[PDB]
């Protein structure tokens, strides 16, 4: 009763307090407002289109000079509640990531300190278009930049001063959070003739990539490669499996094509760089080429691919004669070339196969640099 | 005729949230009924549906019988939603989605205090169709709905025919069919042990489906398939030597086709409901097709290999002839096709049996529930 | 000035928005509908759903809105916002799948006399017949009824306004094409009740479907397959050396036909085409089936094909001769005389089936094209 | 103090929320409309759908809000929620395919003598004619017409900033496309009394070069096996059968390609160009491989006394080798060479043609960037 | 009558709902909460989403609701509209994926004393771990914590009430089964702040998953593919004359299972499981590859099996003797002996690694079964 009825009638929040009027002690420098950013969770990542759905605790602070109470308000309880419509609430806009209005971080219950200072901090399910670019894929995986602040007010109606991103990074993400710096600021611009709205700039530098696609995807390559590798070992052990060897090309071919087909599918869902996508398709082509090589190299050669005396001489004639045919073929066989073929298949597989993990490394060394 | 004064009189005392209950020990007389008009989504595997229900709402409140200036003026009045007792409807077992356009609509106040109202509602629900509803015998869809607010000691719902229909406006583009709709008006006491009964509205819907389109897509391929394998089976007796592998090419082709089927329609049942009986005949008549199929190669696998100076030399050459003959003889005792020919008739009648077992039984699982 | 404030305030005070301009017990509130689809955004024949542009021309009179020199004298006709107006609960009968979009908080015009128009720029969600009879070449007429939703011909009546085509603003991006559309009025009294019920505008959409791209891709792999099967006929009679070689094709091609089946039924499921369309493919595709199985079983149909010194010479020559015999036997197996028969046997068959497939194709194309 | 409570009061005493900052029917309030784009997030180039985001900077003058000592001379600039001024319930004649997000109900910047500044960023669902003509290198332009959906230009005039401002001013860096220019022209179609919409031109250029690359490899790599199957005949005539295996294989491959192409344009289609001729290039390798297959088919086969025995021996061998020598005369390799070089002409001709068309397509239809 | 107007009027004036029945600086507001779960309409193991219903049994007290003969006296227990109540922002800590639905606009239980309860039939979408360890045979316990949202201990406190199982009303149509469900309370103060924070109810759902559908089809193609592999090994003995044939079936086999793994990734990522599982299939099947690698590599492992008149009689039989020892050479390699070790070598090794697959598989379920 300590003037309580009278006093909250004095404040009348809505009626006596100007909620449509922001208590910035009138036209001056600004109401000292401060924002605090704490991610509570990251539910979805879209690397390809630079869009992220993430939850944040919108911790907000500013002193409501008309909020200061007396005994039957202040001291009656040095802390009490008052809804959004009865509390000045900063119009915090997610500067480059609010291209998706904020949810339940809107007009929510706020905390009333005793001497005007107020505290409003609810949950924000939001969507953002963070600095992915086609450079959010090299190993550094860029730095996702975001700015928060009270949209409406300027530098003479609002001043917002300034937590790791992995503090509530989602563990079900296909990426890795390496760092998350936080520093506020204020800034005018060229077309504006005055300074204004201060903001929470929070850069998130992350990284991502599976250690799983590598598993089932290179797996078939050394397996498949041994087929093409054996392909050339097999032309020796038994090149006579002509048609059947041919079958395997169809078969290793259809395998190759849609394998690449699964590749862009996951690709579009992921902006993949040009550097990596080529080593994949470049090398399967390496075999594709050698499958075509397989073709020709496997089917490439033009062919390998006194009366009684009179009569039997006829046969010795037919004898020798087609013995020339028979041999016209082994002429083509080309067998002392055999090992060199599969030797100069080994050498190149070694060259290229190495060239890749050689390149793997020559770029694996400098990032680790 | 006091038209102005009357309106202004009751509105003075007019009470919103209070029920037109004479007193408190005998509840009010509430009438309800539903005419189906749209069965928008049948996801039986998850047991849920969406329907535009005519929520026929009716009750009594003479709290406003009028005089010459309103009752007599016109025995009919259309007064706004928010202006009289409103049953917040929902289906106990079904309504899984708050009603849409089922409320906030113009009600009807005759002149004696009779109240009539009927908004249309598209909403979600969950009726049976629990590992059954795909047979030929149908699981009766049982939906009971009532106000989810107060309980029958103040509120009382009424109904009508429990014998007469869901097919009243059952959708013609449904992959199913209805044969009866029974409905009972009842009290509240369930398995869960709730008392103070709030009456509800039971909605039986035993309906049929299965108007197969996929049937003959399944029936002709299998016959073509069976024949294809019976090609594999009889074609060998007709086919040349370069046919053993010929037959193989078919196995490869035969099952490429097979599991592709195994991938096709399995998808079918996941997006829609499911049931194992019809499922059993297919995969196992299918596994037997596969069985005797690979059996065939194991059959075209079985057999051992089918899978004076003058005369001294005339002597020995006449030998290569008899010698190799002994060899070609090998071929003989090996490829005298008793097993193969018979394998044709083996699968043949086995074919007839697998088929008869199945289509005869499909005859039954359509004929008992017929 | 001119009773300025007295003008404006008086008007607010004695005027109840919710009141319906009822005039004695008779004519009901005469209100007319007039829909002009400016354009259509998207449709799904399968799910029979359309999102369309509609400017609803709504007319009615409120003799309470008539004025003198202090309202009409101010400025003849003027702009008054909706709110204050009694909005007919307009509803597409067997349609209505969605709320009117941009019907709310718009404005209307009042004349020096009273007459009011409410014509807010709508676009909404629709629901009209398509049945499995819409994608036909012979189309179906989308039956769409419109009229007053919760008020009767005694409280109110929705009437029509004029004739106009549906292809007047038909979407050129539609996978369908229009024939004509007409709309005539009607009053629905039900044998139920002896009362005189609501009025209604009935739309009839007569349009035939199928964009032509589909046309080309599908019939050409058929004449494609026609040639391989054509080769399936000519390859054997002109060369039985690659019978098995074709074994391959038979596998590669029915599977081609199998996979084309996934693609076009989803088309089937993507767009509702009258099933009688399906039988085209049915026998057509399936003859590829019955013909093969016979053609290739027949292809397959053949047993195995798919002094003393002088005497020495004659026991040896005799050996070469009866195997001589043998060779001719298996060739007496794969003859080239009837493979020619099957060639013309079926090619006439194909030119029959084919021209028979072209038959009903051509025939109702003699009806559709008209 | 200086009549502060007074001013303050009177203002809110007399000020009208729902009124237009103009006096009667005239030149109206000249509102300034100008949007600084943020970026764009999704171009559905296939249905011509556009979801972008920008700032809705509006500004005109409220000579009804000019203040005095404390709020005018006290603080020349003060923020106040909109909700109190006519707001362009702007829709887009083509676009505006959906509602406003961060567009209306937000605070505004109000200056001393009445100037009003409201700068809200928003996401908006639009639809511009990027039609199925968003892929030709010559691309096309579009009409983006913004304007209110209940107001008619009679009580306000709309006016723009630049017309060159550009749309690449805030073009999405995430766009698989690019832009040349954005024209801005103010419009008032006379088909409606209401002066209305403003047309904004998109002279868009979308060049995402990514998979047509490994699409080329098929065409050419498939050619590898193609030229190979055309090269394999005089390379390994026995290619005879293996050849057919190649085309089964070759055809399935191209048909799967047929599979990914329709489902990929499924979201970003435009002219056939690429497909038009690769469709021909398709048909080309298709038929070329099939007629070479018929090239393959055309072969009906390929696809004293002592001394007497001798003599009988002399004739045996020689006699039939000519017979099989006849087969040589029959399957010589004249055709293979000739058409493998007709293969030379065909494939290198039709090859350098689409090579050319494609060549001509990227360079020739490139400059209409306007 | 009985202070009729005086009693309800006084109640509205000095009564407030924003406020909470705080009683001195102590135990907070005594909140009694509990789960009454009777239906689980939809949940996804993959996304770990759960849309179920649980009536939120709340129980706490507010003395201000105590009364005398003019409210208690009226009718003992009276149920007040919930509005008058301070409703806590309850929420699923690591869950809460959805709004509670059906809690608003409901009934509240008041007593002569003050006792009050309100069990709302709340239905909502949730979000709790299931991870890849959700559906094993050995289960995972989904940690579900619930408690006040934005209010700290200094103002409101909740506590469990009773233990009740999760299977008390668990879904019998679930693709899973329950073992146990425990719920204990706690208050969480954090090292951050010296303050006394919110209270919460933590549920733990312990239940094993996985229907057997996916199971039946993983192992059928395995045994069936092991049949063709078994054929793989046996054929060279019974029909090595079809080693190439074997090749065809490996292109067959390989593509089939390479395609089998396609299904896996879709299904697995379409329905969650702990990777440790696929590891079984991984090597076991890479084993059929590793083995066909060696076995058919080994299968093809072998060089090529993969007077004077008296004189020529001698040049001639010489011709024959040279070749005869030569044919002995190719058979010298296909010894038909190691073929039996390879099927037995691997038959045992597959019977053993199969029995190995069988091992951890059954060991793990001799762990699960428990």
């Amino acid at each position: 009763v300590n003037e309580e009825e009278r006093l909250i009638n004095d404040l009348l929040i809505v009626n006596k307090y100007n909620k449509h009027v922001r208590p910035v002690k009138h036209n001056n420098e600004v109401v000292n407002i401060a924002l605090s950013l704490t991610l509570s969770n990251l539910i979805s990542l879209k690397e390809t289109d630079e869009t992220l759905t993430t939850n944040v605790w919108m911790d907000h602070a500013w002193y409501d000079h008309r909020l200061t109470w007396n005994a039957s308000e202040y001291s009656d309880i040095s802390i009490l509640r008052l809804r959004p419509e009865l509390i000045w609430i900063p119009d915090i806009v997610l500067q480059n990531n609010n291209d998706g209005q904020y949810n339940v971080a809107y007009f929510c219950n706020v905390l009333v300190r005793p001497n005007g200072y107020v505290t409003w901090l609810p949950p924000a399910i939001f969507r953002s278009s963070c600095p992915i670019n086609v450079l959010y894929f090299p190993f550094d995986w860029q730095n996702c930049s975001l700015k928060f602040t009270a949209l409406n007010y300027n530098a003479n109606e609002i001043s917002m001063d300034l937590i790791i991103d992995p503090e509530a990074f989602t563990e079900n993400g296909e990426w890795e959070i390496i760092h998350k710096p936080a520093k506020k600021n204020i800034y005018g611009d060229k077309f504006p003739n005055g300074t204004n709205y201060q903001d929470v700039t929070f850069y998130l530098i992350i990284r991502r990539k599976p250690l799983f696609y590598v598993i089932n995807f290179i797996t078939p390559c050394v397996l498949i490669s041994f087929l093409a590798a054996l392909a050339f070992y097999l032309p020796a052990e038994s090149g006579e499996k002509m048609s059947t060897a041919i079958c395997v090309l169809l078969a290793q071919a259809v395998f190759l094509l849609l394998t690449s087909q699964r590749l862009p599918e996951t690709a579009l869902a992921v902006p993949l760089i040009g550097k990596y996508l080529m080593f994949i398709m470049s090398l399967v082509t390496g075999v594709v080429v050698n499958c075509g090589i397989v073709l020709n190299f496997h089917f490439r050669t033009p062919s390998t691919h006194s009366g009684i005396d009179s009569t039997n001489y006829i046969v010795k004639q037919i004898k020798e004669k087609n013995a020339y045919d028979e041999e016209v073929g082994n002429w083509n066989l080309v067998g002392q070339t055999i090992d060199r073929l599969s030797m100069f298949i080994i050498t190149p597989v070694m060259v290229l196969g190495t060239i890749f993990i050689f390149v793997m490394g020559n770029f694996n060394r400098p990032p680790a640099k | 005729n006091e038209e102005g004064r009357l309106i202004e009189k009751l509105l003075g005392d007019y009470d919103k949230r209070i029920k037109p209950a004479k007193t408190l020990d005998h509840v009010i007389d509430v009438t309800l009924k539903l005419t189906l008009t749209n069965l928008i989504s049948l996801n039986e595997k998850e047991e849920a549906l969406t329907t535009n229900v005519w929520i026929e709402i009716q009750w009594n409140d003479y709290r406003l019988s009028w005089n010459t200036s309103e009752y007599e003026g016109i025995d009919l009045v259309r007064i706004p939603s928010e202006l009289l007792w409103l049953p917040d409807v929902v289906l106990e077992n079904n309504v899984d989605g708050q009603f849409e356009v089922a409320y906030y609509a113009n009600v009807l106040v005759y002149n004696d205090g009779s109240m009539y109202w009927l908004p249309p509602a598209i909403y979600r629900s969950t009726c049976p169709i629990a590992v059954t509803y795909f047979p030929f015998d149908w699981q009766n869809c049982s939906l009971v709905f009532r106000s989810q607010t107060y309980n029958a000691h103040e509120v009382n719902l009424q109904l009508s025919a429990e014998e007469g229909i869901d097919p009243e406006d059952f959708t013609e583009n449904g992959e199913w069919t209805i044969r009866h709709r029974p409905a009972k008006k009842n009290y509240n006491w369930q398995l869960t042990k709730d008392d103070i009964d709030f009456q509800e509205i039971i909605f039986f819907l035993i309906i049929q489906r299965k108007p197969l389109f996929y049937i003959i897509n399944i029936i002709a391929p299998c016959v073509l398939i069976s024949s294809l394998v019976v090609l594999v089976y009889f074609l060998p007796a007709q086919a040349g030597g370069q046919k053993c592998t010929l037959s193989i090419s078919v196995l490869l082709a035969q099952t490429i086709f097979l599991f592709l089927i195994a991938q096709k329609v399995p998808e079918t049942s996941l997006n829609v409901p499911l049931i194992g009986k019809y499922l059993i005949f297919v995969m196992f008549v299918s596994l037997v097709i596969v069985t005797n199929c690979v059996i065939v190669l194991n059959v075209s696998l079985r057999t051992p290999n089918t899978h004076s100076c003058v005369e001294a030399c005339n002597f020995i050459a006449k030998s290569t002839k008899e010698q190799n003959d002994s060899g070609s003889e090998n071929e003989n005792w090996v490829l005298i096709g008793k097993v193969i020919d018979k394998a044709c008739f083996w699968i043949a009648l086995l074919l007839f049996s697998l088929g008869t077992l199945a289509i005869f039984l499909t005859g039954h699982l359509n004929q008992v529930p017929e | 000035s001119e009773h300025e404030t007295r003008l404006v305030a008086n008007l607010l005070e004695n005027y109840n928005k919710v009141i319906r301009p009822v005039e004695h017990h008779t004519h009901f509130v005469d209100i007319t509908v007039g829909l002009q689809l400016i354009q259509l955004i998207n449709v799904d024949e399968v799910n029979q759903i359309v999102e369309t542009n509609v400017r609803l021309r709504q007319q009615w009179i409120d003799v309470r809105l008539r004025w003198n020199p202090a309202d009409y004298g101010g400025i003849k006709k003027i702009r008054l916002p909706s709110d204050d107006v009694w909005l007919p609960d307009l509803v597409l009968y067997n349609n209505a799948d969605g709320d009117f979009a941009i019907v709310h908080m718009t404005k209307l015009l009042l004349d020096y006399t009273g007459k009011i128009m409410w014509t807010p720029p709508a676009i909404f969600k629709s629901y009209c017949e398509i049945i499995v009879t819409h994608f036909p070449f012979d189309q179906q007429n989308c039956t769409m009824k419109l009229g007053i939703w919760t008020y009767d011909g005694t409280k109110v009546s929705i009437s029509p306004e004029s004739d106009r085509p549906d292809l007047s603003t038909f979407m050129e991006s539609g996978e369908w094409v229009m024939k004509d559309y007409r709309g005539w009025k009607h009053w629905v009294y039900y044998t139920c009740c002896p009362d005189t019920p609501y009025l209604d505008i009935t739309y009839h959409f007569i349009m035939q479907r199928i964009p032509l791209y589909f046309v080309v891709n599908v019939i050409i792999p058929c004449l494609l397959f026609s040639f391989l099967t054509v080769l399936v006929f000519y390859l054997p009679t002109d060369s039985g050396e690659k019978m098995t070689l074709s074994i391959s094709v038979l596998l590669s091609l029915t599977v081609f036909l199998l996979v084309i089946v996934e693609l076009i039924p989803s088309t089937s499921s993507a767009v509702p085409l009258i099933g009688k369309y399906m039988l085209f493919t049915m026998i057509f595709v399936i003859s590829s089936i019955i013909v093969t199985v016979v053609v290739i079983n027949t292809h397959h149909r053949s047993p195995s094909t798919h002094s003393a010194i002088e005497g020495v010479k004659y026991i040896a020559e005799h050996m070469k001769s009866d195997e001589e015999s043998s060779n001719a036997a298996e060739e007496w197996k794969y003859v080239a005389m009837v493979i020619d028969h099957i060639l013309l046997c079926v090619f006439m068959l194909i030119c029959i089936i084919g021209t028979v497939s072209v038959f009903a194709g051509r025939l109702i194309e003699l009806s559709q094209e008209g | 103090s200086v009549m502060e409570d007074t001013l303050l009061s009177v203002l809110f005493e007399n000020y009208n929320p729902k009124v237009r900052p103009s006096q009667t029917v005239g030149d109206k309030v000249t509102v300034r409309v100008g949007l600084t784009l943020t970026s764009l997030l999704i171009l559905n180039e296939k249905n011509e759908e556009m979801t972008t985001s920008v700032f809705l900077n509006l500004a005109w003058t409220d000579y009804r809000l000019q203040w005095d000592p404390a709020a005018y001379e006290g603080i020349k600039d003060l923020s106040i929620p909109s909700d109190d001024v006519w707001q362009p319930d702007i829709v887009l004649m083509n676009n505006n395919d959906g509602s406003f997000e961060i567009t209306l109900h937000v605070n505004v910047l109000v200056q001393h003598t009445g100037a009003v500044s409201w700068h809200p960023s928003a996401i908006y669902r639009s639809s511009c004619t990027i039609k199925v003509m968003y892929f030709p290198f010559d691309w096309q332009n579009c009409t983006m017409v913004f304007k209110s959906y209940t107001y008619d230009t009679s009580e306000v005039i709309l006016q723009h900033a630049l017309d060159a401002m550009i749309n690449q001013d805030a073009f999405t860096e995430n766009g698989q496309w690019s832009i040349e220019h954005k024209p801005s022209r103010k419009n008032w179609r006379s088909d409606d009394p209401s002066y209305e919409d403003v047309t904004f031109y998109l002279i868009i250029q979308r060049k995402p070069l990514f998979y047509i690359v490994y699409t080329i490899v098929p065409c050419i790599l498939i050619s590898i096996l193609a030229i190979l199957v055309f090269y394999l005949p005089p390379d390994a005539g026995e290619k005879m059968s293996l050849s057919i295996s190649a085309l089964l294989a070759l055809t399935v491959f191209l048909l799967l390609l047929a599979d990914k192409v329709p489902e990929t344009s499924l979201s970003v289609p435009i002219i056939i160009s690429y497909l038009m001729f690769i469709m021909i290039l398709v048909a080309f390798s298709v038929i070329l491989s099939v007629v070479v297959l018929n090239l393959h088919h055309r072969s009906p086969n390929t696809h004293e006394a002592v001394e007497a025995i001798k003599y009988i021996a002399e004739q045996l061998e020689s006699a039939s080798e000519f017979d099989d020598l006849k087969k040589d005369w029959q399957y010589v390799a004249m055709v293979a060479d000739r058409l493998f070089l007709y293969i030379f002409i065909t494939m290198c001709s039709i090859g350098t043609f689409s090579i050319f068309l494609d060549a001509s397509h990227n360079v020739p239809p490139d400059n209409p960037f306007a």
